[PDB]
RNA sequence: AAUUCCUUGUCGGGUAAGUUCCGACCUGCACGAAUGGCGUAAUGAUGGCCAGGCUGUCUCCACCCGAGACUCAGUGAAAU
RNA sequence: GCUCGCCGGAAGACCAAGGGUUCCUGUCCAACGUUAAUCGGGGCAGGGUGAGUCGACCCCUAAGGCGAGGCCGAAAGGCGUAGUCGAUGGGAAACAGGUUAAUAUUCCUGUACUUGGUGUUACUGCGAAGGGGGGACGGAGAAGGCUAUGUUGGCCGGGCGACGGUUGUCCCGGUUUAAGCGUGUAGGCUGGUUUUCCAGGCAAAUCCGGAAAAUCAAGGCUGAGGCGUGAUGACGAGGCACUACGGUGCUGAAGCAACAAAUGCCCUGCUUCCAGGAAAAGCCUCUAAGCAUCAGGUAACAUCAAAUCGUACCCCAAACCGACACAGGUGGUCAGGUAGAGAAUACCAAGGCGCUUGAGAGAACUCGGGUGAAGGAACUAGGCAAAAUGGUGCCGUAACUUCGGGAGAAGGCACGCUGAUAUGUAGGUGAGGUCCCUCGCGGAUGGAGCUGAAAUCAGUCGAAGAUACCAGCUGGCUGCAACUGUUUAUUAAAAACACAGCACUGUGCAAACACGAAAGUGGACGUAUACGGUGUGACGCCUGCCCGGUGCCGGGAGGUUAAU
RNA sequence: AGGACCGAACCGACUAAUGUCGAAAAAUUAGCGGAUGACUUGUGGCUGGGGGUGAAAGGCCAAUCAAACCGGGAGAUAGCU
């Protein structure tokens, strides 16, 4: 209904390269 | 945890009050625009 | 007198000080005092406009009499104090008619001294003449501009001017930079050596003598990143460039004296 | 609604 | 070598066994003298290596004390 | 209500900031409270904030803001003089006790104090934005005198006691009193008095400063505490009479001495050090203009006035900042007992709390801990984590070194209790008496009493005496950086950055340079033993050759070369 | 005397574990560094976005920074989904 005013910020665990 | 917000109301009217506000034209500009919107509190009042 | 204190602790083992016996051990004449609010580099728009700038002791200002103009009166020389304002030593003088100055005080200075100003006086140090009446060769301080500005050159401890030739209406001077500058006979020069020569002789020892002195840390433009600095970028100290200020100027050998106003009174520059 | 008198109280110590 | 690809260069020390470490040689791919070179006591929540003590780190786990997990009563979410 | 547990340099009592009725009483349990709820910082209603002395307000000013004219700028506007604002600072004055369900240094009782107006009396020159004094100032360090406060003894009141003993050197409680006024001390500072003169203090001056003499050797200023009065008052353990049984009323003994002792006061002091440590007003003082029968000022008395605003409550938190009744953050003041060097730590007093889901069971496994046979890093990228060391005194202590260090190097020895030396020593404090007195807060003799380490000998208990809490692991080789320090708030604390030192280079003061269309400001109220830029990075040995190329500095033979 | 030593308050954040729809949009527990100074902190000021400030990391500038936030040009443009 209402939007998350805060969006998490994530981090790259797995650099997958 | 120190917050951003640390309430001062000496702070608060010297910076955003009604004479703040008034001194430049820009302030002045300000009101005028919250005056058309008919904003209830025109500025910060003690 | 220099002294070499023992290396007890670090910050101690390269300190080198100077003490002065005959300095007064007391509060200045309070009369003479004004304060000397700090400025941290900044100007009357509040941006930074000279780096390197900012902290140190609170120091007050002694109003020091450099214009001199107390003709005819003997004045005796009290005692000499610190003064945190400049590199040399002041000098409190009293008239003989109950007036106390601050005047610069030079190397043959002490406590009663006999000094006099203006053109009936003697030829002794501490004497303020005009130029004129100085015999050319002599060693003076405290040279004016222009008659009655003030006193502007050989202000530092240790500094004098070498009178060389004087040719009609202006003198020659040699000054301390190897620069012989003409000036009008008028001005008045102070006879002697600025005092306190050993002055240069300190060395501060530690990061925190100069902290306390007014000075802030020196960042090489090098460390910096390209977007602050002409310098800086690139992995593993690369350099590549010619040395410049941080504002693009090329420094390390560009001249940058633009007068063209006072040109005329240089005969020579430094070499 | 608006208080507008935060006048300092300060009781001796 | 904070620099060395070939390389775990060669020899010695240390270990029963040392691609690490310490010492010496120079075949320095590609050190080098204020973008400083070589030493340097003291200092470092700085990198590497070795020794004594110490131990559940480990051979190899065992028991015990508390908080959850489990059951009952009340309240009652979330990603998908 | 009775027990148990927790905090006790706080999880107690106060504020400032910030909240804005959350404060108290009555009443209600829908929602809110991570559960129930009769309860609540919830709902509804009522009540509650009392000042000449507290603070704000007000007088003065710092950084800084605004800024009449003015300078500058296409406009807007920028800067700034005179001025006027701006507390985080300076400036007059109240303490104790009692009382409300909720306010009190504000109300009541008692005893005080400050600044102004008016009036009366006796003297007198008064008079400024002007002069002078004062206000008025740093860091560190040490001793002395003190007090807050604490402990013990004496005194007063009560007790002698459910498990042995306890009328005794035994146990419990109390033993408190302010501001103001008078005295003037420990300590600190300074030589006073009279006369004459002086282009100095943008005018003048009896004031300040300076120069002369005569005179005495003292005077003056400041100053904690103590002592009297305040106070034959208040307070006071406890006892007695009624309780809407929460509490109300009445009564009320002793109220001393010694020792220890602050981070608080004397002290914005004193002694030292270089980094040399606000301003203005209030206040004192001297005069110009002006008036000197006035006005005004001084001294005493009387009277009047001191307005307005804040005053509840939380304030390390459930009430502030974090969306929450959130394991976070938030400046200042008070801060007791035993052990301890200590505001550490353990256990406690005053006081406040058990953190708003509980009851069972006693699986795996997870989290936080305890112990462990034999071995002791065999684990692992790596002794990560754990374990271990840990205090005091004495002995002893290597390489290297800038001679300071390294170093608490490493490594050994003894730590409890009782008695004796000594019916508690050395030491500290110091009553009464005696003699002097430039006579009171005075100086000697004296030791009563109180307090009290450290050490030796002997004895004695335990497995263990730095017995708990608290409390370094150590040594050897080596890379980097000299060192303390700073840095990616929220995965990098380092060899990175800075650094003192060193060198090059620019800058002659309307300085170079920087911010600004400009004015102007910083640099600097400094001026080459100074300032800016750049590189290197303590200290010791040093730092070689190369000017082709690109920069920078100088030259001018010749060539080319814009506007015009 | 000391950017001296040990160590509380205070300031900081080297290691480990827990916690990752947490008590918490970086904390707690046990250790750890500085702790008379280049220290720390209260109150009030000044510097404004191609700008500030920076013991220099492209760090910080209201939980957002290799160019903050708000409104406007604006229904920018998108051979792409």
């Amino acid at each position: 209904n209402n939007r998350p005013v805060y969006i998490p910020r994530p981090r790259p665990p797995h650099p997958r390269l | 945890m120190k917050r951003t917000f640390q309430p001062s109301v000496l702070k608060r009217n010297r910076s955003h009050g009604f004479r703040a506000r008034m001194a430049t034209k820009n302030g002045r500009q300000v009101l005028a625009r919250r005056r058309a919107k008919g904003r209830a509190r025109l500025t910060v009042s003690k | 007198a220099v002294v070499k204190c023992k290396p007890t602790s670090p910050g101690r083992r390269h300190v080198v000080k100077v003490v002065n016996p005959e300095l007064h051990k007391g509060k200045p004449f309070a009369p003479l005092l004004e304060k000397n609010s700090k400025s941290g580099g900044r100007n009357n728009n509040g941006r930074i406009t000279t780096r390197h700038i900012g902290g140190g002791h609170k120091q007050a200002y002694r109003i020091v009499d450099f214009k001199r103009n107390k003709d005819g009166i003997p004045a005796v020389v009290e005692r000499l104090e610190y003064d945190p304002n400049r590199s040399a030593n002041i000098a409190l003088v009293l008239y003989k008619d109950g007036e106390r100055r601050y005047i610069l005080a030079p190397k043959g200075l002490k406590a009663g001294d006999q000094i006099q100003s203006g053109v009936d006086a003697a030829i002794k140090p501490g004497n303020t003449l005009p130029m004129r009446n100085i015999p050319v060769g002599s060693t003076v301080h405290n040279v004016e501009m222009k008659p009655g500005k003030g006193g502007q050159l050989a202000r530092s401890a240790g500094t004098y001017v070498q009178i060389v030739a004087r040719d009609g209406a202006y003198v020659t001077l040699r000054l301390r930079s190897g620069e012989m500058r003409k000036v009008e006979a008028d001005c008045r020069a102070t006879l002697g050596e600025v005092g306190n020569a050993e002055h240069m002789l300190r060395v501060l020892g530690k990061a925190g003598a100069a902290r306390w002195r007014g000075v802030r840390p020196t960042v090489r433009g090098t460390a910096m990143n390209p977007v602050d600095h002409p310098h800086g970028g690139g992995e593993g100290r690369n350099f590549g460039k010619h040395p410049v200020t941080p504002w693009g100027v090329q420094t390390k050998g560009k001249k940058t004296r633009s007068n063209k106003r006072t040109d005329k009174f240089i005969v020579r520059r430094r070499s």
